């Protein structure tokens, strides 16, 4: 069996916080075939828990790490601003090395805001010849999750279109972006392409 | 395919029931240099069922893999795992330096180098009391008459032959005339009666034919003997019938 | 003091069998077990195998068996991820790693740097840029100008403005993935109506894979 | 299986009209009985009181120990370091949440086993049990019987049949009898509860018994060859019944003793006191070889000396030194800073090991060492 | 299907070898003996032969 973690978890400082693991092995040496890695954003992981009731020398205190039956779970004393970064659970009892799934650990951020708009018609560069964009610009929403739709002359338009949202850096809020193609005959033929973001309802 | 074994003095039973198990998938692991089976032979196995199976693993320091076996005798064998005369099993070993040595020194493994008498056949003294050679009591630590009896040893990749870690795993079954719980991934074939045919039950072979008596047994009981020990009755495997076998024309 | 160092980013074609390092030192190479650790973006962790340098004993993972060799040089101390056949799916960081002075044989306590692996067989295009001007029958409140980046497929594509200057007011967005395999990113500046042209209000785009520059107004 | 057959056999039974002890405790602080190579246990009661048997060495926390409990429908086996109290009781939050105040901790549990069937036999009288530890092995059988006479065990026959065999591998010699208290409340931790709120127990012995064997395949009848004469020549015989005469010349008579080995002492002395008393030894460059033979094999002079900081014996154990027979002993001697006595072993590196001082691989002896800063 | 060996290759995994010598000692004429020189055939004496 493949080993398996929540989604994510979230906290603040000063809280203690607890991740679970499940879908471990067992052999003859033992149950304790679980250890947990944590990765900053763009670097090498570390090594943070190894025998879940012990762990490497020189590891601060504020982890630790305990297991149950089929379950493990990783014990945080403290969370801090920097702690913000993925956990793997990774068992090594058959000799067979088995990463987990991976977990986000964030912290409280920025309450709610309203999404930014803006919408232009296509470039005098790009209707000279047959390429032409439609972009949409949205940003400064916390949640981490929207979806944009296009339309002309009320008709809504359900092809050739991609959006994706990742975050952007520590601002504390997301930013979305969504691109159509089109002819240029498919505009002048047509009323100006509107742009909604469905974030909250209406738009 | 485990990672890390237990010491010799608590090695880890891993009883086995419930299964086909097909020997000739051990070969494929780690070299073999000792395979022997002092009760039986290394191929009759896939052709043979077994009352209750067990698997005991630990590591020592290979110049002693010669202790594991029948009337053996030394640290191993007195103090930390011994084998009875009627063993009925067999025994692997392989070099694992690779896995349970490290340069800077292992100290995980353990051989209990003294204790107060010879440890018995198939038990354990895991037991961490301070053995004590005087008279007035220990002060809880090691000192001129009581020492420390879990001593280790420091396997290092540089050791030679004799010195490095083996891995040690003793497979022990027990063919008595018991209900079978592992046979091997042999085929069944369907059952005739009332006609001279040859019979392989779970691992008793002979010739009779069966007539289905009313030998009432009780739920541990598989077989029947005679006076001359020759299996007269067998129960089925696969059914609750009870067969009787009798010789040929 | 153990340290590790792995090759640098790489940046080739399918069908070429790429061969990425992973040097250490500070310790006995030669009785430490080494191995490699895939990750792809946004994936997780995934074992891929091990060496033992004091021999040509290796373990590979189920999954890549065969997928890729590794090697290490005992006389120096540096293992070697040597690929066979490459597919353009095989894009990802990877990290080697080893055991330390605890744990067991396979606990992978220390780690490497990391090696960034693009495969895909798009060759370095150039990014091609439109200008975001303003509406002008909707010159109201405040104007928004920007430049609109498509069609390139490496990362090192990136934007500015005024060659450096004009830090403040502009926001860049993500980037997007096509269907034809390149990107596309937007970023625009917010300035008041009134103050349209100010100085110049001239894009900059640059691409060193690509060597274009390209300088564009809006 | 067996019918119509007179087989004879040869294990730990219960010798035939053996004093056993009938147990009426109420009384709680019952010391543990022994276990000698085998026990045997019987009650009569329907109440289903007692429900479990605490086995093992010492019966602590030290060493491992064997508890059997039974539950509801289900039964609980494990060893682990239970530290059983000085009086182990089932108390029950009451008809339900009962808990295990028969020990305090228990914490390695190498071993468990839920059969979830054992030993509940219904509920409508007598249950009789045999415990035996052999090989590693624990073996359990048991019979249920009714009941139709005076408060006392039965006579007739009733052969027990095998009820499980697990292994534990303790050297059990002390057992006792769990029971729940359910004094309508619960109880606290403390020992010598409200007893106010009956079994029997007997010793096995290695024996010889005569086994007959009904057409059913269950025994009818037994006979214990070494309890009368009359026993030991049916045995002979191979018959329950004996005609007139003189028909066996049974056995003969004997009688064991026990003394020591290795005469005599008086032959010799040996030199070892010559390689451990000394002032000062020869540098680790010219480490001493110091040739022994043709003495009298006695160590003990080592023991009256000053503790010993290292004593690592890579042959076999210190101890069998005074015991063993040599052909001959070089004992070497240097001395060192203390901690490069690490490099002074087989496969081990370092200057010393590489250039002053090298063992074989097939080296056998003991290294020992201890502080002299005040004599060096 | 095809093997390989490699010297970097430890102990057990080096390439091994096997050779079965059948033979055949029953009354049969003889093809193949030892070194035994042949001395003479004396004969009409009790001798070791």
């Amino acid at each position: 069996s493949a080993l398996t973690q929540p989604p994510s978890a979230s906290g603040s400082p000063g809280q203690s916080v607890t991740i679970s693991c499940t879908g471990a092995s067992s052999d003859v040496g033992g149950y304790n075939y679980v250890s947990w890695y944590q990765q900053h954003p763009g670097k090498a992981p570390k090594l943070m828990i190894y025998e879940v009731n012990k762990r490497p020398s020189g590891v601060p205190d504020r982890f630790s790490g305990s297991k149950s039956g089929n379950t493990a779970s990783l014990t945080i004393s403290g969370l801090q601003a920097d702690d913000e970064a993925d956990y793997y659970c990774c068992s090594y009892a058959l000799s067979r090395v088995v990463f987990g799934g991976g977990t986000m650990l964030t912290v409280l951020g920025q309450p709610k805001a309203a999404p930014s708009v803006t919408l232009f018609p296509p470039s005098s560069e790009e209707l000279q010849a047959n390429k032409a964009t439609l972009v949409c610009l949205i940003s400064d929403f916390y949640p981490g999750a929207v979806t944009v739709a296009w339309k002309a002359d009320s008709s809504p338009v359900k092809a050739g279109v991609e959006t994706t949202t990742p975050s952007k850096q520590s601002n504390n809020k997301y930013a979305a972006s969504s691109y159509l193609s089109l002819t240029p005959e498919q505009w002048k033929s047509h009323r100006s392409y509107s742009c909604q973001v469905t974030h909250e309802g209406s738009t | 395919n485990a990672t890390t074994f237990a010491s010799v003095y608590a090695w880890n039973r891993k009883r086995i029931s419930n299964c086909v198990a097909d020997y000739s998938v051990i070969y494929n692991f780690a070299p073999f240099f000792a395979f022997k089976c002092y009760g039986v032979s290394p191929t009759k196995l896939n052709d043979l069922c077994f009352t209750n199976v067990y698997a005991d693993s630990f590591v020592i320091r290979g110049n002693e893999v010669s202790q594991i076996a029948p009337g053996q005798t030394g640290n191993i064998a007195d103090y930390n795992y011994k084998l009875p005369d009627d063993f009925t099993g067999c025994v692997i070993a392989w070099n694992s330096n690779k896995l349970d040595s490290k340069p800077s020194g292992n100290y995980n493994y353990l051989y209990r180098l003294l204790r107060k008498s010879k440890l018995k056949p198939f038990e354990r003294d895991i037991s961490t009391e301070i053995y004590q050679a005087g008279n007035k009591p220990c002060n809880g630590v090691a000192g001129p008459n009581c020492y420390s009896p879990l001593q280790s040893y420091g396997f290092r990749p540089t050791y030679g032959v004799g010195h490095q870690p083996y891995r040690v795993v003793v497979l022990s079954f027990e063919l008595l005339h018991a209900p079978a719980t592992v046979c091997g991934p042999k085929k069944s074939t369907n059952l005739v009666k009332n006609k001279c045919v040859n019979f392989n039950f779970n691992g008793l072979t002979g010739t009779g034919v069966l007539t289905e008596s009313n030998k009432k047994f009780l739920p541990f009981q598989q077989f029947g003997r005679d006076i001359a020990d020759t299996t007269d009755a067998v129960r089925d495997p696969q059914t609750l019938e009870i067969l009787d076998i009798t010789p040929c024309s | 003091q153990m340290q590790l160092v792995q090759s640098g980013a790489e940046v080739k074609k399918p069908g070429e069998s790429l061969k990425i390092s992973c040097k250490g030192s500070g310790y006995t190479f030669s009785y430490y077990w080494i191995g490699w650790v895939r990750q792809m973006p946004g994936k997780g962790l995934e074992w891929m195998g091990i060496i033992y340098p004091g021999d040509s004993d290796t373990r590979y993972s189920p999954s890549f068996q065969g997928q890729v060799t590794i090697s290490a040089d005992k006389s120096i101390s540096t293992a070697y991820l040597h690929w066979s056949s490459l597919k353009a799916s095989d894009t990802a960081m990877y990290y080697c790693a080893r055991q330390g002075d605890l744990g067991d044989w396979i606990l992978l306590g220390y780690w490497g740097q990391g090696t960034l692996v693009t495969v895909s067989s798009a060759s370095t295009k150039g990014p091609s840029v439109f200008p975001l001007a303003p509406s002008s029958k909707s010159t109201s409140g405040t104007a928004a100008l920007g430049c609109l980046v498509k069609d390139y497929f490496p990362e090192p594509v990136t934007v500015s403005w005024n060659s450096g200057a004009l830090t403040s007011g502009v926001h860049t967005f993500p980037a997007v993935l096509q269907s034809s395999g390149l990107y596309s990113l937007s970023s625009v500046v917010t300035v008041p109506s009134s103050s349209l042209g100010t100085q110049t209000y001239i894009c900059n785009v640059n691409h060193k894979p690509s060597n274009t520059k390209v300088d564009k107004k809006v | 299986f067996r019918s119509s057959v007179l087989h004879s056999t040869h294990d730990l039974f219960l010798p035939f009209f053996s004093n056993v002890t009938w147990f009426h405790a109420k009384r709680f602080d019952n010391p543990a009985l022994p276990f000698n190579d085998g026990v045997y246990f019987a009650s009569t009661e329907k109440s289903n009181i007692i429900r479990g048997w605490i086995f093992g060495t010492t019966l602590d926390s030290k060493t491992q120990s064997l508890l059997i409990v039974n539950n509801a429908t289900n039964v609980v086996i494990k060893v682990c370091e239970f530290q059983f109290c000085n009086d182990p009781f089932l108390d029950v939050y009451q008809w339900m949440e009962s808990e295990f105040r028969v020990y305090s901790s228990a914490n390695n549990c190498t071993f468990e086993y839920v059969s979830q069937p054992e030993g509940k036999e219904g509920n409508f009288n007598l249950r009789e049990f045999v415990f035996k530890n052999i090989d590693g092995y624990f073996k359990i059988y048991s019979k249920h019987t009714p009941i139709n006479l005076e408060r006392d065990l039965p006579q007739g026959f009733s052969a027990l049949e095998p009820l499980v065999d697990l292994p534990i591998g303790i050297n059990i010699t002390r057992f006792q009898t769990l029971l729940a208290l359910h004094r309508s409340y619960l109880t606290p931790v403390d020992s010598s509860s409200g007893w106010t709120a009956a079994y029997y127990v007997g010793y096995l012995q290695p024996r010889t018994f005569l086994l007959k064997y009904n057409e059913n395949g269950t025994i009818t009848d037994a006979v214990d060859c070494a309890l009368d004469p009359l026993s030991e020549t049916k045995c002979t015989l191979k018959s329950f019944t004996v005609e007139k005469g003189i028909y066996q010349t049974s056995n003969f008579r004997v009688q064991p003793t026990e003394s020591i080995v290795r005469f005599p002492n008086i032959t010799n002395l040996c030199p070892f006191h010559e390689v451990f008393n000394a002032t000062t030894f020869a540098s680790v460059y010219a480490w001493n070889r110091k040739r022994i033979s043709n003495c009298v094999a006695d160590y003990s002079v080592i023991y009256n000396f000053a503790p010993f900081f290292a004593f690592k014996c890579y042959g076999v154990s210190p101890t069998k030194l005074n015991d063993l027979c040599f052909t001959n002993v070089y004992a070497d001697s240097f001395v060192i800073r203390g901690n490069e006595v690490s490099q002074i072993a087989p496969g081990q590196t370092g200057n010393i090991a590489d250039y002053n001082y090298k063992l074989p691989d097939d080296f056998t002896g003991c290294v020992i060492a201890w502080n002299s800063n005040k004599l060096d």
